[PDB]
């Protein structure tokens, strides 16, 4: 009933010598339903893991190992932007207009693509920030140090603010590097929570806006992605084991809410939903689907999975692009209307200027007259004919 | 066989006299919207001989010397390209004619506003199919434009307009619809329309002309709108020029208003405060084409910069061509400037420094004339924020001190009160979850007057104020959206008090689903039994009730 | 010290010339409601000699011979009973006469609709102060009801009305608003307004009048209210005769509109239909006083019909003074009556019974005439379902079948569409949870068409319509309110699909909260994926997140 | 300043011989809060449980003995009507100006009290219908047959409607005379639910809409009544042990919800909230206040209780009525705003006649008109002042 898109990046060398895919090519978007193709393609990138951006007008992909961010623009086909950073980066999101990068130096960066700021904040981290997580209010960044560290967003973005900014608070209980995060849709103080994924075999539930760790859960091995069900049920981990285990939150034991047990307990997941063969090799990138009965997986040697959470059967191979497929990033089948239309970004500078929003004012009628419902309605409407009969008839 | 709707309408328009159609109009395209079948259909049946008797009485009431016949031939047209498709709209090529030609004749002004939105309708359902642009909407768009061009021109200083300012009206809603269509087309005019539109833009007192607030907005729209016909891709040159020469006659006025006090305001952007003769009324404008007609006096100053900020807000209220270049530095600046004056408490003349040779009549005068210009740069502000959202999270702090600031001074006026409660919605909505201690004290009166006028409407300190309702919109963003770990519980307390005496099922439901935790930790009581009695039924406490769903 | 605002106002009052004072008017009136303060003040500070002579100013242009200080006059007064309170009351008593002088004298329509504004306002406040009423209200009312009498009373039966019905609306709005508090004092004018409005009541094409909506509403109002006059408390026994008229008169025009069609309809009343001639076209009305103006032609019969349908809504739309016994039944038979006849499909008027004698044109128009009056019947049930609230219950099935009856016979009209989603919505959340199998087996096509409608606004098969908000409206109570085991499973998915493709919030959590029931027993998936996907912070949407989840 | 009332009748003849308490007067009118006051009272009634019904405008009281209904003006201070039934009358109710009454003969009577219609349903029960209570869509009589039938209102009333009146469902795990019936006030297939007392000393909770048993209770002795509190969270049941029970549906142990036992599981409920001294008896009827706070409970010795749940165990003795006070019932202190106010009741009558209904129309504003702009705003509307000068300058 809906037509799904998603757009994968690859890395590194190509495995094979011999392919049918270009070796030049380093990002592809596809169509899901009904019937898998290769919708478009962007050309040369090197995208390491959680390095990938997608919005509705633009593609940002971070390069390996360099400070550079390759813009490509998805209304037109081509590269729009080669924009260079002061640090290299190890992670980067994607919300609103705010580019929030995690540097290998331990430092956040926020370039806001519309007016051109590039506000940078002190290493508070002490090694490189490998995941980066992102709510309309905060800003969630996991380090190699064994640190969480939670940021308001207002405090980031303000204008005129030349203090130091620091974390509101640090979620630190794992004792190894943080591979993942994921953050709940809600956003209220006592309703939110996220779930981390570190080295130590461990993932663990905290609310982020009050500190406290709801709940730890120890895998086989240590996880390298997760993805939440869209209705915030079950937790989809990948393991080094080459297996793919699924946590139920509100299940028949809940690990969060009234039948819950202590936060201190620990509970241990040790049934796989999902098995990879070695030559496949453990899944470097999970992703959902809208709908969430589907599941879409990246291996290090090329190909796609595809698996149905629902009927449980075994996975399908979509196509292998030779190369390792570092993200996959699904797209919404849904139009929102956005307010303004980032046609065109602003390279991140720093000089004295005014304040500047670059945009496209999109026309969705801020205004209302009487002559736009006679425009709009079918015919006149009564009472407007009535009028216009009586000042026609009127001498 | 034929319709019967359209076997009314034939049979009707054969039997009546022209003279007393108008009088029978509402039936006859009620039969016609009924009749959208045969119309549609591509052109001998008894329906297609109908169809082209009917096309032939209205291309003959058209061209008809009878106004009355002309005015129901408006209505037809209109009624069948409403129901008609391409086939109507192919076969309506001398109808189009036919109605600038009305609009030539000395006809009634409302068959004119017809026949204008009429066409308007045409041109804009003429824009979808590519071959109709060139085959009738490019050579019939110049004579139309002449004559709307005509109809509003000006025709000397000292004779007046003959068409009222609502047929005016009427022609600029018009040219701003087709303008964004035919940029082109509408180049060769686009000094006409300036001219034309010029006196309406900002009028004042001394004007001693009444313009209408619709006249204005549409005024407003389409000088900015104007953009598009730029040649070689220079609309957005021309829209960052025209606003930032807004913000510059905004400046300018508001020296002459401020004359009577000095300003603390430094500006950020490069803007220097002109020194100002302290001798005769203000006055300001120009003859020029750049500048606005001339105003003197203070009450004028004020209106002309409340018609300039409403000019400000259009800009935010209408879409652009190509991207552009905001200057929300240069806006910030300037609704800084206009809300650090403040009126004062009761007897503190001595409070603020003013000037010791301008007289208390101009003082007392620009001291009432203040709280419009606050109302009307907090509509600006709260079209910045529908315009940008997440993006004006870096304006937030701002606004929000303008805000306070402006409802702190003028807490007695209900319209800046009400203004000031959608601005708050808009920024607690935005970016009021993260807001820190200081902001939610310094939002505290405004939670409090809030509550006030809620209650006061609802008796517990009668008709539904808009003030009363703004506060009531604004009621369950204070739960939602406003961190409650800051806030006193007495405040709290009287949120509680006003959403249930209020019966605000949207306040209950916020309370409920964001409890208050005191000093020791413990959450307050829910209000869920009131809620539960007072809306039993409602969606409200039909989704708290899911956990026995199955 | 006097507020800025007064010494604004007294200077403004004293130095602007009384011919450019309407001009000046709208900020005037703005810094008169800011006066709050010394207005309200009883009866020396300069605040009390500004307000003196501010009063002895307003006195002077009401006063006075200019006309433009007439108007300014009524703004200012009316300005001062609005903000003042007791004291501006108290102090207005040569104001009332004033004011009804410039109702008298030739003033312009504007400065006379504003008096009769101010006067209304004036009477409504002193209600509240039982002695004003004595000393003010009642002895100036009958002069001012004798010329409101006189500015819209006919002059001659061969000359027209001087007033535009416009203003005509103005006087009966305000009438309307004085007969429920002042019944004693205009009991004798009660015959005036009786023979002045009969015209207005149900106005048909052959009183060669256009006659306006809100005139039409205004005059239906006040004749159902001047039961409020009746004397010796006959006010129950007027409305209760006065409808059961309206009845017998809608009886008595359906008979020559369904003259064409042979009707199965039995009265359970016991009214009989009388033999209509088969001969000429048919007519009605007459020159009577109790019974509406004459009306020839089947179409003016429609509208007559329709007019008084609307007059039966206007008196579940207007209040009584004491109990009255509303004829239930009787309106329900009226209603079945004027909903058994029914227009056809395509090819279906050979299978509906004719009377050999009408001709093909006058049944046409029958056919056209036919959506109106079922239109015009939903509409009184609308208003008799929103009266009644629970009362409508015993109602409840009959009214069902003539919507789906009227919806079957034109479902091709949008406007028949809404007007029966409003009915169908209004039904189904009075009692819709106890509807049998084979209710909801004959509301199922009403089901499709709002899907149908609903995903062609959205684009899923435009932009928004009425009846495209009104099924969106009606749409989360098909999950609410319906018997889930008695729908079809492709019923269900078909508005499971509608729900998600519109994004209707309501909707979607309707159908979270309602899980369907199969035959075999197995679990159909929610739509909880798609609802917190697409409004993820909803705190509803939390609620079902958190619960339906466990 | 809210004030909340509750409405007292009492049965039989007095106790004790005390000349300030007059023995003619059956029905009071007092305020609980701010303290005990009583407001009005009403003369010569002996109602006895379940009988009495109070809306805004009209107390009924059903008789004692005799086959009668007094109602009584609240608007006038007086006893309007003396209607007579064609049964012995064992309980009413009201669902808005509907009067349920069920008889001793097993007969259900719908009367409207406005259009003066009565609806006599078969004699579905074999013996007495002991408790009724109704919802604007269902209405759940259990009698000494053991059994609680639920009919659909809008089937029981109709116009023209021969056909005989048959339950839609019946549920029979009881095996005792059912002493008490609530039902919560959510009318949706899925949420909603009745509570039942029988003298099995069992409490049933059905959802009376899919005929199914959600939870069964057992309590030491049989329940004489039962209030839910407003927030649908709990039970408060009186027994013949003079104890008062509190059951929570969503404690620890949950009755009800995701954490819930099997419905075939039985809860026993041993612990009692509160107890009663015998010189007071067992409370014979109860209510619950607006807030639910407070809960009053009458006893046949003529003591009213006010239990604090939160504060004092203890019950708090308001006065005395020196008779068996069988009925309490509470009165909301917020004004309710409906369309019709019933003044006047017609008599119920069994007569050919067309169907009428007798009410007083209230002024709701449902007519608007733009003068009503002009008229209610302060000064003038600025377009309508603009369009008056413009009209005014123009000849």
């Amino acid at each position: 009933m809906l037509t799904e898109e998603f757009v994968s990046a690859i890395c590194g060398p190509p495995l094979s010598s011999n392919t049918a895919i270009a070796k030049d090519v380093g990002i592809y978007c596809h169509t899901l339903s009904p019937s898998y193709s290769v919708k478009s393609t962007f050309k040369k990138s090197s995208v390491p893991v959680n390095c990938l951006a997608v919005s509705d007008t633009h593609i940002f992909a971070g390069q390996h190992e360099k400070a550079y961010v390759h813009v490509y623009s998805r209304l037109r086909g081509n590269q729009e932007a080669f924009v260079a950073l002061p640090e290299r980066i190890r992670c980067l999101i994607l919300i609103g207009d705010i580019l929030v990068v995690g540097t290998t130096e331990g430092r956040l960066m926020l370039w806001e693509i519309c007016t051109g700021r590039l506000v940078s904040t002190p290493a508070r981290h002490v090694q490189a920030v490998s995941c980066v997580a992102a709510t309309p209010s905060h800003v969630l960044t996991g380090s190699d140090d064994s640190d969480i560290h939670v940021w308001s967003l207002s405090q980031l973005l303000e204008l005129d603010s030349a203090a130091e900014h620091e974390p509101l608070r640090t979620l630190a209980n794992h004792r190894a590097a943080i591979t993942a995060l994921a953050v709940s849709p809600s956003d209220s103080a006592d309703t939110n929570f996220c779930v981390s994924a570190s080295k130590d075999k461990s993932c663990i539930i905290w609310n982020y806006q009050t500190g406290d760790a709801l709940r730890t859960l120890i895998f086989p091995g240590y996880p390298l992605c997760m993805s939440l069900d869209p209705s915030s049920r079950a937790i989809f981990v990948s393991c080094e084991d080459s297996s793919l285990y699924v946590a139920e939150m509100f299940g028949e034991k809940p690990l969060l809410g009234p039948g819950s047990e202590d936060p201190s307990t620990v509970v241990q997941i040790s049934t796989p939903f999902g098995a990879t063969q070695p030559d496949v090799g453990p899944a470097s990138c999970l992703s959902v689907s809208y709908d969430g009965t589907m599941l879409l997986t990246g291996h290090p040697r090329g190909q796609i999975m595809r698996w149905d959470i629902s009927e449980n059967k075994s996975p399908v191979e979509l196509a292998n692009l030779n190369a390792a497929v570092t993200n996959l990033i699904f797209v919404s089948p849904f139009l929102t209307s956005k307010p303004t239309k980032t046609v065109n970004i602003i390279k991140p500078s720093q000089a004295e200027r005014a304040y500047t929003f670059t945009a496209q004012f999109e026309p969705m009628s801020f205004t209302k007259s009487r002559l736009d419902s006679l425009l709009n309605a079918t015919g006149f409407p009564a009472d407007a004919l009535e009028s216009a009969i009586v000042a026609f008839y009127q001498p | 066989t034929a319709p019967p709707d359209l076997r009314v309408v034939c049979h009707r328009l054969a039997s009546t006299p022209v003279d007393s159609l108008p009088r029978l109009c509402p039936l006859l395209i009620n039969h016609v919207l009924r009749c959208g079948g045969p119309l549609s259909e591509p052109q001998t049946s008894e329906t297609a001989m109908l169809v082209h008797k009917f096309r032939t009485h209205i291309t003959s009431l058209l061209t008809g010397k009878s106004p009355a016949g002309r005015f129901t031939a408006v209505c037809l047209i209109k009624a069948v390209i409403d129901v008609g498709g391409w086939e109507s709209l192919r076969s309506a090529e001398p109808w189009i004619r036919g109605l600038i030609g009305v609009l030539q004749k000395p006809d009634p002004l409302s068959s004119k506003e017809l026949s204008i939105v009429t066409l308007t309708k045409l041109y804009i359902l003429l824009q979808d199919y590519q071959t109709l642009i060139r085959e009738m909407a490019t050579p019939t768009l110049p004579g139309y434009a002449t004559a709307c061009l005509q109809l509003i021109k000006p025709p000397a200083s000292g004779r007046p307009l003959k068409v009222p300012l609502n047929f005016v009206d009427t022609v600029a809603w018009s040219l701003s619809k087709l303008v964004v269509l035919y940029s082109t087309t509408m180049r060769p005019f686009s000094g006409q329309i300036k001219s034309a539109l010029r006196p309406y833009i900002a009028p004042t007192s001394s004007d001693n002309v009444v313009v209408p607030q619709s006249l204005k907005e549409n005024s407003r729209n389409l000088l900015i709108l104007l953009t598009y016909t730029a040649p070689k891709n220079g609309s957005s040159d021309e829209w960052v020029k025209a606003i930032r020469a807004t913000i510059l006659d905004c400046h300018t006025t508001a020296d002459q208003v401020f004359r009577a006090v000095r300003e603390s305001w430094e500006s950020t952007t490069g803007y220097h405060i002109q020194p100002v003769n302290a001798t005769g009324e203000p006055s300001g404008g120009g003859d020029s084409v750049d500048e606005l007609p001339p105003w003197s006096g203070l009450q004028a100053g004020a209106e002309r910069l409340t018609g300039l900020l409403e000019y400000l807000t259009a800009y935010f209220n209408n879409p652009t061509r190509a991207p552009v270049n905001v200057p929300l530095g240069e806006l910030l600046d300037l609704t800084t400037r206009l809300t650090l004056v403040i009126p004062p408490s009761l007897g503190a003349e001595d409070s603020i420094e003013t000037n010791p040779a301008i007289g208390r009549d101009e003082k007392a005068e620009l001291w009432s004339a203040l709280p419009d210009i606050h109302h009307a740069v907090l509509r600006l502000h709260c079209a910045i924020i529908r315009r940008l959202e997440a993006n004006a999270i870096p304006l937030a702090t701002d606004i929000i001190d303008q805000m306070v600031r402006v409802s702190t001074a003028s807490k007695q006026l209900p319209s800046v009160r009400e203004t000031a409660y959608i601005l708050a919605k808009e920024i607690l909505l935005l970016a009021g979850s993260t807001l820190p201690k200081l902001t939610v004290d310094i939002l505290i009166p405004l939670i409090q007057s809030s509550c006030h006028d809620i209650l006061t409407a609802a008796g517990h300190a009668s008709t539904a104020s808009p003030v009363s309702q703004a506060a009531s919109a604004l009621l369950p963003t204070f739960f939602t959206h406003l961190p409650q770990k800051h806030l006193p519980p007495d405040i709290r307390g009287l949120l509680d008090r006003t959403a249930i005496l209020s019966h605000n099922q949207s306040a209950m439901l916020a309370s409920c689903l964001h409890p208050y935790r005191d000093s020791r930790g413990r959450y307050y009581p829910s209000i869920l039994p009131f809620l539960v009695r007072r809306f039993p039924r409602d969606e409200s406490v039909e989704v708290l009730r899911s956990n026995l769903v199955k």
